[PDB]
């Protein structure tokens, strides 16, 4: 999700 | 014995609680998100503190966690001296609205680098307690605490 | 070695247990999570970090130290991610004897508690506490401070 | 539940 906790 | 004196507070954000404990005298900061502030979720965030500080005494953030059997609890197991949070001092109130306000704006800053509330948080909590204001509030808690050990 | 950390997973109740051990005084910081991933370890990480100055984790299995997220994690709080090959053996010997001391608490307690999680909190609180003496608690204080200074 | 973390 391009977030540190959700890379995705 | 200021050292070990801590200070609870409570803040909110995205209908979401934030707890936070303060080290009165360094500013040193935890905090974790909570759905609603209860003296069952107050007891387990102390009983984490004092098992990773040397937590002698916790002025508590209202009341309701005062009065808190359990609350009260674990303050018993942690041996912590629970205490009120009335600011005799009134320059205390001032200190924590500011606290809010800047870990608020570090959430800020941060928040759309974390898809969760708690990431953003525990970002703002390394931020607040690395801060050089020079040292950091990370700096005098161990700096204090070290002082007091010798 | 104020700055260096060992990760170390161990499993009760069919849950998991997450501990950080600070290597040069065994101070521990642990939670419980419903199963080891990138996501949970790094998060844990991040909350460490925020708490004590962090230079170097040595990751406790393969998977952690190669998951994205967990080196996300570490860049985001300035770690330095390191495996955890015990080129010293006395390191597998501590970590097996440390496991095994908190469970042992665990059960000493795990009857005042209704959750694994508070059970948990109780034992890194008396392992903390401990006077070995100083006790770990004071001995992280003491060498953090003394590299301050 | 007369346990700490829950005293009923
Ligand atoms: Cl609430
Ligand atoms: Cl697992």
């Amino acid at each position: 999700d391009l977030k540190i906790d959700n890379l995705d | 014995s200021s050292p070990g004196i801590w200070q609870l507070d409570c803040t909110h954000l995205e209908g979401k609680v934030i707890l936070v404990a303060v080290h009165v005298a360094s500013g040193y900061i935890e905090a974790e998100v909570i759905p609603a502030e209860t003296g069952q979720e107050t007891a387990y965030f102390l009983l984490k503190l004092a098992g990773r500080w040397p937590v002698k005494t916790v002025h508590t953030d209202n009341g309701s966690n005062f009065t808190s059997t359990t609350v009260k609890a674990a303050c018993w197991w942690a041996g912590i001296k629970q205490e009120d949070g009335i600011p005799y001092n009134p320059q205390s109130q001032g200190v924590i609205e500011s606290m809010n306000k800047e870990l608020k704006k570090i959430i800020g800053q941060v928040r759309d680098q974390a898809e969760h509330l708690k990431t953003a948080v525990q970002m703002a909590v390394f931020i607040h307690n690395h801060k050089r204001k020079g040292y950091s509030a990370g700096e005098r808690i161990v700096d204090i605490i070290a002082t007091d050990i010798q």
